[PDB]
């Protein structure tokens, strides 16, 4: 991982990027702000080509769809939590989403957005932005705290709270065990295992594949291939994140490489021919107190 | 003339930021909130500390006096305001009712009765002697920051971030006004002034204004401030000098002329975000709070 670029916020004493995705525009990359705004930035000058007002409190996440087309944003508290906006020619709001303060484009076809709300997860049609489906049981619920709501990759099946539903028919078909407070989970690339916290539960027979004890309390995402995955480990009880990532074999989860870039991070993410990582990393002497944020660019080997 | 405040005290002892502080009507007391889940009470004169109050489950956002000082109540993160009786420091009454955090909270000066208002975007008045919520009001479509009674009673003020202050008949929960200028900004603070005629109103674009509430119109703007995040509480002081009185996110207190509009003081001293101040009842005595990197209250006096 050899460092490439970095910058700041332009113009802001106190450099708010929270959160970051290559745009399909290759050289740029678009940031969410502790004040809601999404800018992008040339990522080899640090050149601040654009700024938009999306939401009224921090972003804290967001994902442009595969075709350029679209953008998912989320806010901290203000409503609405989350928004889908339209990137083609003039950038403007499509779609709004009051309640959910997390949300995923479907993944094979894009054409629907899970958005997650406490326990409960959402499924909205992106044309209509008609609320398709509620996924929720409270006898199966394990009411994780950070609970994400996820499409597998062929967008049959949700992962919601630790439950597997089957879209189709809306039915909850598995509950995986509660091994930790947190995280709720995601599907491996492959179609065929989640990744649960520590635990990979096999989907062919719900047997546990693996332990993998440094996946804990972890986000993670894969390379574009599926071959590395990273994670990076939430700060418990502020940065989301700790000071280090790593990177692990996607087969056989064996660790690759553990990096500390010695500053607490925000976010970080890959262009679709995995050259680049970007990685927003505070500067702050005394963490999110004093939120000082720099973008790092860094060449992926 | 410009008063002279200068620093007297500083109240050490809350382990988290200080959200609210309040004179007693009687004037011997400051009653002080914390992001620390505790109520302090200090000697108004002497800045002594007195006793600590507790029993919220998540931080103080908010509280107040009744108008004969016995009672206090306060507003938490954990969804419930408490009516507590200052002398024995117990809690009375938990009210129960708003979904969210309740950031704001204010007897009537009948004593009977509680008004707040909330994360969840209500107002809600409560039976003092009862706990019962009377009334909740959809007062809002965002966050609510301030609720008011005027000096009788009969009218409480709301503001909140959707951008508007709105005035309540207390009897019948109907709105009778809704203020609104040029522009939205949150609305981070409102209170009527003591004679009841005017509001004075702070948004989250670095600015104060006075308002004739009745004809709707802006009589007076304040600004050379910094608030564009935090709900910072402001005051009249009228015990000497006609002033307006607010914190700032430069971590000073502000003092203006009422009349004029000028910046009389600047007071130096926090460390951080002076979020409360609050101004004595019979003497120029004025509090001031700062937050999380600060944690203390300062008392400070003025010869006008």
């Amino acid at each position: 991982f050899r460092p490439i670029s970095v910058f700041r916020e332009a113009n802001e004493d106190e450099s708010g990027f929270t959160c970051c995705a290559f745009s399909a525009r290759e050289r740029f990359l678009m940031l969410g702000t502790c004040t809601g705004q999404l800018k992008l930035y040339n990522v080899f000058s640090g050149q601040e080509e654009a700024s938009y007002n999306c939401h009224n409190s921090a972003i804290t996440h967001l994902e442009p769809s595969r075709d350029g087309s679209l953008l998912l944003t989320s806010a901290t508290w203000s409503q609405p939590l989350s928004a889908l906006w339209g990137m083609k020619s003039v950038f403007d709001m499509k779609h709004s989403f009051t309640e959910d303060h997390y949300v995923e484009f479907s993944k094979h076809s894009q054409d629907r957005v899970i958005g997650t709300k406490g326990d409960i997860a959402h499924i909205y049609d992106i044309q209509t932005g008609n609320k398709l489906l509620t996924l929720f049981n409270p006898d199966l619920a394990n009411n994780y705290k950070r609970n994400c709501a996820t499409f597998n990759p062929t967008d049959d099946l949700v992962l919601n709270d630790g439950v597997l539903w089957d879209v189709r028919s809306a039915q909850a078909i598995h509950k995986f065990d509660k091994f930790n407070m947190n995280i709720s989970g995601v599907f491996h690339p492959n179609g065929l295992e989640v990744i649960i916290n520590t635990e990979i539960w096999d989907l062919r027979t719900f047997h546990l594949l693996h332990t993998v004890p440094a996946l804990d309390q972890c986000r993670v995402v894969f390379n574009h291939t599926g071959t590395v995955m990273y994670g990076a480990m939430l700060q418990a009880d502020k940065s989301p994140f700790g000071s280090s990532f790593r990177t692990f074999n996607a087969t056989d989860y064996k660790p690759i490489a553990t990096i500390d870039v010695k500053r607490n991070i925000f976010d970080l993410c890959t262009d679709t021919k995995d050259c680049y990582l970007a990685v927003i990393e505070n500067q702050g002497s005394m963490d999110a107190l004093n939120m000082d944020t720099v973008c790092r660019l860094y060449e992926v080997g | 003339v410009k008063p002279n405040y200068a620093l007297k005290f500083t109240l050490a002892g809350h382990t988290k930021a200080v959200s609210s502080v309040k004179f007693s009507p009687n004037g011997e007391w400051l009653a002080s909130s914390s992001a620390d889940k505790l109520i302090k009470i200090w000697g108004a004169y002497d800045g002594k500390f007195e006793k600590t109050i507790s029993g919220h489950k998540l931080g103080i956002s908010d509280v107040a006096w009744s108008s004969d000082s016995n009672l206090l109540v306060s507003a938490s993160d954990d969804k419930t305001l408490k009516i507590w009786d200052v002398s024995s420091g117990k809690c009375l009454k938990t009210l129960k009712g708003h979904s969210n955090y309740v950031f704001c909270c204010n007897f009537n000066p009948q004593s009977n009765l509680i008004v707040s208002g909330s994360f969840d975007e209500s107002v809600r008045i409560w039976d003092v002697k009862t706990g019962k919520c009377l009334k909740t009001l959809p007062a809002h479509s965002d966050p609510v920051s301030a609720v008011h009674f005027n000096r009788d009673g009969s009218l409480i003020v709301s503001s909140s971030y959707d951008g508007l202050c709105r005035i309540w008949d207390t009897a019948s929960g109907q709105c009778l006004k809704t203020l609104i200028d040029d522009d939205n900004p949150p609305v981070s603070f409102v209170k009527f002034s003591p004679n009841g005629k005017y509001i004075l109103a702070a948004t989250l674009d670095n600015t104060l204004k006075l308002w004739d509430y009745s004809k709707g119109k802006c009589l007076k703007t304040y600004t050379g401030h910094k608030n564009e995040k935090y709900c910072i509480f402001a005051n009249f002081s009228v015990t000497g000098g006609k002033w307006i009185v607010s914190g700032s996110e430069d971590n000073l207190v502000y003092i203006w002329n009422l009349q004029t509009k000028e910046i009389v003081q600047k007071l130096q001293g926090h460390t951080d975000v002076v979020i409360s101040t609050a101004c004595h009842p019979t003497e120029n005595i004025i509090a001031s709070a700062a937050l999380e990197n600060d944690k203390t209250i300062k008392l400070w006096k003025s010869d006008c």
